[PDB]
Parts: structure tokens; C-alpha cells; sequence
């Protein structure tokens, strides 16, 4: 019975769930009080247009998905309004309502781990077994909107353990208890300001720990919807020309 | 509607019913003798059961107490009336009973003793609630000897000796045998009645005095219907 | 494969208590009980479901969810430089599931410190960091 | 969300249900104010120790279970510290909380009647048609904490109609509406203590009015679980040795 609204896009939707919203490491993000001239040309803060419910296209939760990731802001960087600044700017900066929804029925099963890893570098494969250094294409750095799908989940393709991926800011979705997530991201960076398209600040993962299960002749395939809002967007730069 | 109290326990239970029958006739062409067992005397257990519908009944519930009043008819087995004069003894859970009609029983003391003629009106005395426990008890879910559990070699479950109310002894008065063949009939009512914890009324024929056995033949209390739909 | 495992790994000493969290992750049609069990060192493993039932235990329904956090009292390096704890997962009943739900479902444990815990003595182990060339 | 805790034992539960909780004849457990000397070396009342949650084998509920039953304390009487005290004591009294509970799906059928019957006296067969007194063995009059199927549920195996057994506290568990039942019973006896060993104060009848169904392919199994709590339970005598 509830519709929640922001802008010209809008989302029906059913919060706060199991355990409520996750603020990431306690902190709302925040325009800045403090960066860092601070000149007259300083940033441009806008919204709502800009900062309005984008949903990307849904992803199909298979009994074999390893589990996907997204890099931010890489994903809205060619997405609409946001898309546009972003490109045509030379210094970014915000903070993301990021929303992951499940729709499955009471007969499926599993859980899903939905988190934030900030500066999520990338490790392929140098062989399976061997030391050839290849470092990672753009399609699969910078996968954009779209996404990419983990290699080997375990390691988070990146030599590093994925049962201790709760360290960062994460929500569960088990079909059982809860059917969506939403997670609160405040801009992290050495620095103030950054480029939005040279460098990635987070990834957002979602892996199923427990997986996918139903008996034949339910559906086969459980979308997840990813519905993400910026927050405290804030493009100083000026203009330029792609 | 304005009065309830034929539903109450008292009215539920008291009226003096026939328990027992003793039958003492003369000597001679006959079988047996008897009876209740009586070389010359007979030896009475108080038993409620005496009177046919009085198990069921009290076993409506699993605690009972309450008084008991006592009345003998006697008479010839004919039922005329003679002079001949009775001893009634009421012998005690604790006290040892007579196995003769020269007992030493018969004269002790604290065996309160009756002495009535047949001409004279039914005798009549008041037993109190023997107990040594707080109730009597018709079911009673254990062993009543504290002994070695796993040994029960004796088929005792289910019977409790808390219950014993006491024995009455007919006799005829005399050291020699009466002239006359008679009958002593027993008649009980309950008096001050308490029970306690109900239950479900019994619903299967009854096989012994002891226990709620029943038989493999287990049968509704009735079941006239050819189907639920129809009624005739 | 805890952080608090790995973390123990580069000192020698600690002690406190422990947490560990477990999450069902069935259908939300199945239903059953299971028997969460810990055991204090020194003892043995519960020969049956029954004897663990006579300590420490947690009967964990699925009328709720993973909201059984099983709390370990005690842990402890006074010897390390049947001596541990030992938690037990019991069948109180079968699984149970009606038609359509699958017959098998799995379980998430997670476990952490609580904040009384303490490490002491710092100490540097390994498993590699590549050679120059 | 609800998780009830007692005692070192802790088990997690829905209530209260349908009908509130049973306090069979309207009354709680109560220790001994009045019984029975007094002497210096009656009463020991334990807490919270013996006490404790105790939660037995679970039964196997079939389309063709004709019923369970059993006694107390021949339960416990064996089983724990509770076992300990009633077998190593000359006299005995005590209360329980009585608990059952069922797990079964929303496509599960059927109705147990959960009753407690004080004194409950056992009747076996003397032949199908005839008359032959036998008399129960220990394995059927005190079945201990594996409790007992009933021969003949029609006549509860003592003549007696289970149509009726309603006059005893008693909770009904009918899988469409409720999946759990409680019972409070006091102490009951003609006496203030008695043997723990030798005599059973009551016993508790579990019994399907109607039968279990369900589809094939669905759970042909449903667990009963049983958890019983001793409450105001008191042990005079003293020493002894088994």
C-alpha cells in the first residue's frame, strides 16, 4: 500500500525489512562543509533530477550463479541526467541509497549477501596454475550498467576471502525472511573530490551464499532488482568535451 | 428452573443399598455351606461394590470420602421372623478376623460388637472414614509396596489397600448351633460425600473387581445409525 | 575463515567469549526443530540428542528465522603457546516440507567476539609475498 | 523473534496460541506450606536446577499412530538431575509445565487431543473374547521417557472412552489452526508425598481424533515434541542407594 517517491521516477517498495537500513560505517553522507579552496567556481550541487530513483535492468538468480558486481559510480556513468554530469565534469563527488530487491515465491530458497566493498580491485586469473600477469580488460574493471558476473565467488576475484566480505557494509536477502536490502553509502576517498570515470570508489556485490532451489515446475530463474539513488552529489569541475 | 441439588453428590450417591447377602441355614442334605463361607459365622468385607451400579458410579471420579451407615435385615430365607439373637462385629482394617465360631475374636473388646434380636428392628451403626490416607481411591497408577522396582513377579498393579473400611462377622449368639436356617442382608449409604478428580465413565463390560481390565471384543456405546445421513 | 581466526593468527594469547550466529536459509514453508548444543572443555561429545540435552542448549524452531545466536562463555590461552569448547547440531525432528518445497535446505553460521574479549602477545605468521623479479 | 529461556536450557516458542495456556482445575503448582510434620530434614526444593527445560525423544505422527501416552514422573525418572533426585529420595512432590508441539506445513492435516488423566491405570487385553487377568508390564504401566503407543485409543486401554476424556485439562491440536499446546497440572494425590518410583501421579495422553493427511510427496512424517518443566517439585526422604 505504500509507493515511495522522489522525483520523476517511481519505485513501489516494502522497508525496512528484516534488520532496517544499513548506513554504512555509521555515516549519512554529507555535502562538504570543509573541501577545498573553497573557490567561487565550486561545486555544482544539484537534485532531484538528478539525484532520482534509477533502476537498472533486472538480473535472473540462477541454482548456478556465482554472483555479480557493479563499480560506482561506473554503472550510472552513461545512466540518464547523472550519466551526463558525470562525463562533463572534471572533479565528483556523492553518496548512494543503493536498494536491492528480490521477487521469489514461498516455495523458493536461498540467500543472497549484498555488500560494499570500497576500492574493489580487480585480480583475473594468470593461468590456472602459473604467474602470467594480465590485468583485467575494462569490460570487466568498469562493467557499467550492466554488471559482470564473479569468476570464482570464493575468492571475490581477487584473492581475498569471501566469508569475511561482512566486514564491509552488507545486508542479507534470505527468501525465507526478507525479499530486499538497502544499503546507505557516504562517499569514501583519500580525497575530496575524484574522477568519476577513472576511478571507482566501491563495488557493490551480490553473492549467493546459499544456493538458489526450488522443485521442477516452479519458476526457474529469481529476478534481482537494483534500484540505486545518489545522494549528496556534488560535480565541481567545469566543462569539457568527450 | 429453580432448584439443583438432586445433582449434587449427596443425592447422587446417598441411599442405603444391598450390599451383601449372608446365608446361614441349618445342617444337613445340602451344598454348600457357606455361605459367605461360614463353618457356623461369616466373615464380611465392606465392600461399595456389594450393589451392582455403585463401581460405575464412584468411578466417575478418582478421589472420594465420606461416612457410611449400616443396616441388617435378617430373617428365615422364607422371611419370617424368629427369636433368635445375633452378634454383629465389626473388625477393624488393623485387627485380625475369626476363623471359628470359638474365636477369641468374638470377644475382644475393640471389635465393637452388635447384639440384636431378629424380632427387634434392623440393626443400624455408622462406620467413619477408615483411612489412613485422605481419600479413598479407585484408580491408583503404581505399586503400593516400596520394594525392589524391576521384581514384580506378583500381577498386584493397580490395587490400593488405603481403601479397607473394615470387616463385619455375623454369628448367631450360643455355643451351640442355632435353631433356625437365616438370611442377613447388608444394606450401605454413603453419607458425607466429597470426590475430587472426574473421569470418563466406564464403557466396556467390567472383568474383575480389582483392575480396569477389559476384553479384546471392544464395543461402542451404541451405534444404531446405517449411516450418518439417515434416521429411523 | 573468520576474521577473528585470522586475527587471533598474528598474536599468541586471548581470551573472552565467543558468539555464533546461525542462519536458515530454507523455504519458507519448511518447518522443523534442531538442537544447538555446547560443550565446555574437558567434556566429551553427547553420546545422543538426549544427554546433549542435559547442558547447555538451544531448541531452534523455524518459526524463527536465524535468530538463534548461540553465546560461548568462555575461551582461553592459559597452555596453547579435549582441551577447547565444542558446539553440537542436533536433529530434535525430521525436516518437514510440503509439496513443491525442496528436501533439502542449508545453514549459515557466523560467528564473532563479544567485547570482553582481549589478545595479548603480537606475533607475525604467514603465508607468502612474491620475490623480486 | 520470541525465544523463552529458563534454565541452562533454552527452547524457542510460539505462544500463546489459540486458547491461552491449561492451568488443569484452576490451579498452579504450590510448594508445601502445610505438610507434614514439619521436620528440620523435610522439604528440599531445588531451583532452578532440577527444574529446567526437558524436552524428549520427538514422536513420529503417522496417517496409522493410534496414540502415546505418559506417566509422570516415570518420565524423568530417568533423565537427568531430576532423575537423580526422585530415584536417590524416599519421598516426592511435585508440578509440571507440559508443552507439545507439532511441525507441519500448511498442507498437513489433522487433530490431537492433548490430555492429563491423574491416576492413570492401564488395562490390557484378557484375550480377544475371554477371560484371562494379565496385567500390564513395567514397559507398558511405566513406560519411561519413550513413552507408549496406545493398543486400543477407543477405551484410552482401560475401558474408559476417549470421547469423554475432555473432563481432564486438556488442549486441542488441530494443525489448521494451532501447532502447540500447553498444560499447567499441580500436584494431585490423596497424599502430600508419595514415591517418585512406585507410584505415578498422572498420565499424558497425546492422541489423533483426526487422522493425519496430506498429498503424496508432502512430509508423510509430523514430529511431536515434547518439553516438560517440573515446577514446585519437592524431595523429603533423604539418602539411598539404588
Amino acid at each position: 500500500d505504500r509507493v515511495a517517491q522522489l522525483t520523476i521516477g517511481n519505485s513501489t517498495i516494502t522497508t525496512q525489512e528484516a534488520a532496517n537500513i544499513i548506513v554504512g560505517y555509521g555515516e549519512w553522507p554529507s555535502y562538504c562543509s570543509d573541501s577545498d579552496a573553497t573557490a567561487v567556481d565550486k561545486p555544482t550541487r544539484p537534485d532531484v533530477s538528478v539525484n532520482r530513483f534509477y533502476t537498472l535492468d533486472t538480473k535472473l538468480w540462477e541454482k548456478s550463479s556465482k554472483g555479480w558486481y557493479w563499480k560506482f559510480p561506473d554503472v550510472l556513468t552513461e545512466t540518464g541526467v547523472f550519466g551526463q554530469n558525470a562525463q562533463f565534469h572534471y572533479l565528483y563527488r556523492s553518496g548512494f541509497c543503493i536498494h536491492v530487491q528480490c521477487n521469489a515465491s514461498k516455495f523458493h530458497q536461498g540467500a543472497l549477501l549484498v555488500a560494499v566493498l570500497p576500492e574493489y580491485v580487480i585480480g583475473t586469473v594468470a593461468g590456472g596454475t602459473g604467474t602470467e600477469d594480465s590485468h583485467p580488460p575494462y569490460k570487466q574493471t568498469q562493467p557499467g550498467a550492466d554488471g559482470f558476473e564473479l569468476q570464482h565467488p570464493y575468492v571475490l576475484d581477487a584473492g581475498i576471502p569471501i566469508s569475511q566480505l561482512t566486514v564491509c557494509p552488507h545486508q542479507w536477502i534470505n527468501l525465507r525472511t526478507n525479499n530486499c536490502a538497502t544499503i546507505i553509502v557516504p562517499y569514501i576517498n583519500a580525497l575530496p573530490f575524484d574522477s568519476a570515470l577513472n576511478h571507482c570508489n566501491f563495488g557493490l556485490l551480490v553473492v549467493p551464499i546459499s544456493p538458489l532451489d526450488y522443485d521442477q515446475g516452479a519458476t526457474p530463474v529469481i529476478p534481482i532488482t537494483i534500484t540505486l539513488a545518489p545522494m549528496c552529489s556534488e560535480f565541481a569541475g567545469l566543462r569539457q568535451a568527450v | 428452573s429453580h432448584s439443583t441439588a438432586e445433582t449434587t453428590l449427596d443425592s447422587f450417591f446417598s441411599r442405603a443399598g444391598l450390599v451383601g447377602e449372608i446365608d446361614l441355614p441349618l445342617e444337613g442334605t445340602e451344598r454348600k455351606r457357606a455361605r459367605l463361607t461360614p463353618n457356623g459365622y461369616a466373615n464380611w468385607d465392606i465392600d461399595i461394590t456389594g450393589y451392582a451400579q455403585m463401581r460405575r458410579k464412584v468411578e466417575l471420579f478418582t478421589y472420594m470420602r465420606f461416612d457410611a451407615e449400616f443396616t441388617f435385615v435378617a430373617c428365615t430365607p422364607t422371611g419370617e421372623v424368629v427369636p433368635q439373637l445375633l452378634q454383629y462385629m465389626f473388625v477393624p482394617p488393623g485387627a485380625p478376623k475369626p476363623d471359628s465360631r470359638e474365636s477369641l475374636a468374638w470377644q475382644t473388646a475393640t471389635n465393637p460388637s452388635v447384639f440384636v434380636k431378629l424380632s427387634d428392628p434392623p440393626a443400624q451403626v455408622s462406620v467413619p472414614f477408615m483411612s489412613p490416607a485422605s481419600a479413598y481411591q479407585w484408580f491408583y497408577d503404581g505399586y503400593p509396596t516400596f520394594g525392589e522396582h524391576k521384581q514384580e513377579k506378583d500381577l498386584e498393579y493397580g490395587a490400593c489397600p488405603n481403601n479397607m473400611m473394615g470387616t463385619f462377622s455375623v454369628r448367631t449368639v450360643g455355643t451351640s448351633k442355632s435353631k433356625y436356617p437365616l438370611v442377613v442382608r447388608i444394606y450401605m449409604r454413603m453419607k458425607h460425600v466429597r470426590a475430587w478428580i472426574p473421569r470418563p465413565m466406564r464403557n466396556q463390560n467390567y472383568l474383575f473387581k480389582a483392575n480396569p481390565n477389559y476384553a479384546g471384543n471392544s464395543i461402542k456405546p451404541t451405534g444404531a445409525s446405517r449411516t450418518a445421513i439417515t434416521t429411523l | 575463515s573468520t576474521l577473528l581466526g585470522q586475527l587471533c593468527g598474528y598474536y599468541t594469547q586471548w581470551s573472552g567469549s565467543l558468539e555464533v550466529t546461525f542462519m536458515f536459509t530454507g523455504s519458507f514453508m519448511a518447518t522443523g526443530k534442531m538442537l544447538i548444543a555446547y560443550t565446555p572443555p574437558g567434556g566429551p561429545l553427547p553420546k545422543d540428542r538426549a544427554t546433549a540435552m542435559l547442558g547447555t542448549h538451544v531448541i531452534w524452531d523455524f518459526g524463527l528465522q536465524s535468530s538463534v545466536t548461540l553465546v560461548i562463555p568462555w575461551i582461553s590461552n592459559t597452555h596453547y603457546r579435549y582441551t577447547t569448547g565444542l558446539v553440537s547440531i542436533w536433529y530434535q525432528t525430521n525436516y518437514v516440507v510440503p509439496i513443491g518445497a525442496p528436501n533439502t535446505a542449508y545453514i549459515i553460521a557466523l560467528a564473532a567476539a563479544q567485547k570482553n574479549f582481549t589478545m595479548q602477545l603480537c606475533k607475525d605468521a604467514s603465508d607468502i609475498l612474491q620475490t623480486g623479479t
